[PDB]
């Protein structure tokens, strides 16, 4: 499928520090599904996204339905079945940092993936389980869509 | 058409106050369809209102109403608080036999009488119930809710019998008429009986009813996963249900249950790749089903996908109805295979046994999966002295419950002499154990004489600390 | 009334059963505790705070039921295993292991005396084990499904069961029979307490209904409603006074015994507690759950 | 092992019941 992550999240804050960036808002959401937190940073001038809403994100290393891998390159002119149809926000970015709660001698039990898509941050931090799909220095996307 | 003018409206005068009274009422009265703590805020200034031209005592409807809200919140204790005044200020209309403050006590009573099923303080509930029909033994709800007290103790009781007498005071009633066949669900033996108890209002006067035609969908999938389908008469079942589904599909397309069921039927059918879609829908819909839980991480390990389903398993134990269900650490323990898939594995099945210690099942799930560790650790193992000790005695046990469930005639449908081959694995585990035995004596051995040799070098350094000191 | 005493993390894995001894045999002083992770922690409660003497293990499968001897120092331990070891605590040992083979074990009982071992089996008997021998002595046959809870009455004249799905049998201990077979409940009953006279009994079902029944004459005394999920244990507070009721919803109420009242509930485990007991006046009441951490209730 | 668990799977679904909800005069 080329899907590393699929929940289900709940916007339980949206910036907490405060507004730092006009275009862009901080979200701080709890999915229910696997309880995995998620600080993301959306554009919210395009995509707005308001208090309590929820939403199904999915991160992936492909937006092609059929396992392929991606050129990191532009490709506007793309008639192939992309997964991002299914989806309203979408993003691409790349994991910069997995970190977790592993001692020198035992293994993670939680993991937290960050991801930086051009700048827009964003951390998934959960249990371990959830979060092996992701390896630093990988490109993945966001796929994610708004549900009543 | 009326509803959301009267919104626009109640949004009109809410921020006015042409001496507002009233407003804040019907504000609330078309509020508790809708988000509840508007009507709340609506009742609160509404309880005011009343005292400023006159210290007026708010009238008992409003304040069985704000109780009722409180109901379906957590404000369960100031709800009873409100029933209570209620029931006084009714007593205050001492006079108002127009108004029947009478009958609104008398609702105002099964409302506090179902909060006390909430406190769970059935003794009291029973009290009120029994107050309300031996004086006014026309009513049903009081009725049926006493019944479905004594259905939480069991079926058999005078929880049938209420509930078949308030068919006997109003068979038209169609919930108390569901809820017989409700009782019949339990008797699933009585599946094909329930054509008959599920007809009788199908008259078209109650017709059309959603909740009857998906229990009949329900009762008629309950029939599937049966060595039957391919003598075509599951497929024929799968299809009927199939039609069920269609006809809820077409009547409502935003019944959940009903999609449920298309989902699960197309499970049964082998579409399983076609089935986590059509469960992602009622899964943004309402996450709040216990159904939909179990069949997505059916899917997921169909995929073995283990890691997204367990997890889900245990989200599905988030709610506050049965510390060790049985049936879903059944569908947790399926193809488990790792580490925590085994042990933690047993641990699950201890967790159950130790409520359900009558199931043969349970009983053969252990053995397996201590037989599957017992050979995790004894074939290129090469391990530890204390776990192949521990593993002997694991597979001895392993061994005595092959031979117990054997003894035993009644299975599962499917008989379990398939503990004898268990057993002649157990006894070339027996060999192979003792193979393994004089390896650990082996490995104990050489840890022996290694740390001998670090004694002795240890004792040369010390000998390199005396020339150093000389 | 309170708590005095939360023990964090006390087990490795979930506890299933408690044993506070109640004599001045250095019992007081201590609690035993029975869990899965298949430590027996032999917890000293000392200078009014709770610290480990043994952890005591073998027991190849969680443990379901601990128990303190009234008349003994010692203690005994069940589980799956269906070998009942029997444990000497002043040094931390293991007396012996009852084999109750192949798998027909369940839940022990110390005697008033301490010299009979009642525990529940598969087949409706109730199997009677010598604290010297660890031999069936004989089994107290009354058939039905499964035999869930037993409980000695005290003053040592009578035995009661619950069975897996309500059935309450009534035993003249002194002869082994059958008095009353007695079905106030329908679904499964984990925990019955004779009373500290012997003269009521408690029910502990899966319907929240304590029904108090009264053991001279054996007819009900009376049903009481409780918590929203299943209650599963019970003690009296042994003054005969009081009794305690821990059940599946993270929530153990206080009753009283005359007047039906929770004269207090306690919410303090965030996980589903599983066994109860008090002081030897009621004052201090132990209490255990999945939470694996142990929480002591001073209740004056 | 040789095979995997046993069960007997289905694909159930269940039912809400009456809701009774506290009446509202």
């Amino acid at each position: 499928a080329g899907i590393l992550f699929e929940d289900i999240f709940d916007v339980k804050d949206i910036d907490p520090e405060g507004k730092k960036f006009d275009r862009v808002s901080r979200l701080h959401c709890e999915s229910e599904s696997f309880k995995m937190d998620l600080i993301l940073d959306v554009n919210i001038q395009i995509y707005p996204v308001d208090l309590g809403d929820k939403f199904r994100l999915v991160i992936a290393s492909t937006l092609y339905e059929d396992g392929t891998l991606d050129d990191g390159e532009y490709n506007p002119t793309d008639d192939r079945p992309s997964r991002a149809d299914q989806f309203e926000y979408v993003m691409y970015g790349k994991v910069y940092r997995i970190e977790g709660d592993e001692t020198s001698t035992e293994a993670a039990t939680r993991l937290s993936a960050y991801v930086s898509y051009g700048g827009l941050l964003m951390r998934l931090q959960g249990d371990a389980n959830n979060l092996h799909g992701f390896e630093v220095d990988s490109r993945v996307y966001l796929l994610m869509k708004k549900l009543a | 058409e009326k509803r959301d003018i009267a919104k626009g409206h109640l949004k009109k005068v809410t921020e006015q106050y042409p001496d507002d009274v009233e407003a804040w009422i019907e504000l609330a009265q078309i509020l508790e369809q809708t988000d509840i703590q508007g009507a709340l805020s609506a009742y609160g200034t509404a309880t005011r209102i009343l005292q400023e031209k006159v210290q007026a005592d708010v009238p008992p409807e409003i304040l069985n109403n704000v109780g009722a809200l409180h109901f379906r919140l957590g404000n369960l204790g100031e709800a009873k608080k409100y029933f209570l005044a209620s029931l006084d200020r009714a007593k205050a209309e001492a006079e108002h036999d127009e108004h029947y403050y009478n009958a609104i006590s008398v609702t105002t009573s099964y409302n506090l009488a179902r909060l006390y099923e909430a406190m769970c303080e059935f003794h009291e509930a029973e009290k009120l119930y029994k107050n309300i029909l031996r004086e006014h033994p026309n009513y049903v709800d009081c009725y049926l809710r006493l019944g479905a007290m004594a259905r939480d103790k069991g079926n058999f009781y005078e929880a049938s019998d209420w509930f078949k007498e308030a068919l006997q005071i109003n068979q038209d009633h169609p919930d108390a008429w569901s809820l017989i066949g409700n009782l019949h669900l339990a008797k699933q033996e009585w599946g094909p009986g329930q054509k008959k108890f599920e007809r009788i209002l199908k008259q078209p006067s109650t017709q059309s009813d959603t909740y009857s035609m998906l229990a009949l969908g329900n009762v008629w999938l309950q029939t599937l996963h049966q060595p039957t389908r391919d003598r075509e008469k599951e497929k024929r079942h799968q299809d009927r249900a199939l039609a069920i589904y269609k006809q809820v599909l077409r009547n409502d397309a935003k019944n959940l249950y009903a999609a449920n069921g298309i989902g699960a039927v197309l499970a049964h059918k082998g579409y399983f790749r076609e089935a986590r879609d059509v469960f992602a829908q009622v899964r943004e819909a309402t996450a709040d089903i216990s159904d939909v839980w179990l069949n997505l991480a059916h899917i997921y390990v169909e995929q073995k996908q283990y890691i997204s389903a367990v997890q889900m398993y245990e989200n599905c134990l988030r709610k506050f109805y049965k510390h060790q269900n049985t049936e879903v650490v059944l569908y947790l323990a399926r193809a488990l295979f790792k580490c925590g898939k085994l042990q933690e594995c047993k641990q699950t099945l201890l967790k159950a046994r130790h409520v359900a210690p009558s199931d043969t099942v349970l009983m053969f799930n252990v053995a397996l999966v201590l037989q599957r560790l017992a050979t995790s650790v004894l074939k290129d193992e090469k391990s530890n002295l204390k776990e192949v000790l521990n593993a002997v005695k694991e597979l001895e046990l392993a061994h005595r419950y092959f031979s117990y469930l054997s003894k035993v005639g009644d299975k599962m449908r499917f008989d379990l002499a398939l503990a004898a081959t268990e057993a002649r694995q157990c006894s070339d585990l027996l060999s192979q154990a003792q193979y393994h035995v004089a390896r650990a004596r082996k490995q104990d051995e050489e840890e022996r004489e290694l740390r001998a040799k670090q004694e002795q070098e240890k004792e040369l350094l010390r000998q390199k600390l005396l020339k150093e000191q000389e | 009334y309170g708590i005095l005493f939360k023990q964090e993390q006390a087990h490795d894995d979930a506890i299933w059963s408690v044993a506070w001894g109640t004599n001045k045999k250095e019992n007081s002083e201590t609690v035993v505790t029975g869990s899965l992770d298949d430590l027996v922690k032999v917890w000293k409660w000392r200078d009014e705070r709770l610290d480990l003497q043994w952890s005591l293990e073998g027991h190849q499968l969680g443990v379901v039921s601990v128990d303190i001897s009234h008349t003994l120092p010692i203690a005994a331990s069940s589980s799956l295993d269906a070998h009942i070891r029997l444990w000497d605590l002043e040094n931390g040992k293991q007396i012996k292991s009852i084999d109750a083979g192949p798998v027909d074990a369940w839940t022990l009982a110390f005697s008033p005396d301490s010299q009979y071992l009642a525990t529940g089996t598969h087949v409706g008997k109730v199997n009677i084990f010598g604290v010297e021998s660890g031999k069936k002595e004989y089994s107290l046959d009354t058939r039905g499904k499964f035999i869930l809870s037993i409980a000695y009455s005290p003053d040592g004249k009578y035995l009661a069961s619950g069975a897996i799905d309500g059935i309450i049998n009534i035993f003249d201990i002194a002869t082994g029979k059958l008095l009353h077979t007695l079905e106030g409940h329908a679904m499964p009953i984990r925990s019955l307490t004779f009373s500290p006279d012997s003269q009521l009994l408690v029910t502990a079902s899966d319907d929240g209904y304590i029904k108090i029944y009264d053991v001279q004459h054996a007819n009900l005394a009376g049903t009481l409603s409780g918590h929203a999920s299943w209650v599963l244990n019970v003690a009296f507070c042994p003054d005969d006074t009081h009794f305690v009721s821990s059940s599946s919803d993270k929530s153990v109420k206080v009753w009283d015994v005359g007047t039906r009242t929770c004269v207090h509930t306690f919410f303090d485990h965030q996980d589903q507690v599983w066994g109860v007991k008090y002081n030897g006046n009621g004052s201090k009441i132990v209490s255990v759950g999945d939470d694996q951490e142990i929480h002591i209730y001073d209740c004056p | 092992e040789r095979s995997g668990v046993v069960c007997r799977v289905k694909y159930c679904n269940s039912l809400p019941d009456i809701p009774f909800d506290p009446k509202f005069i």
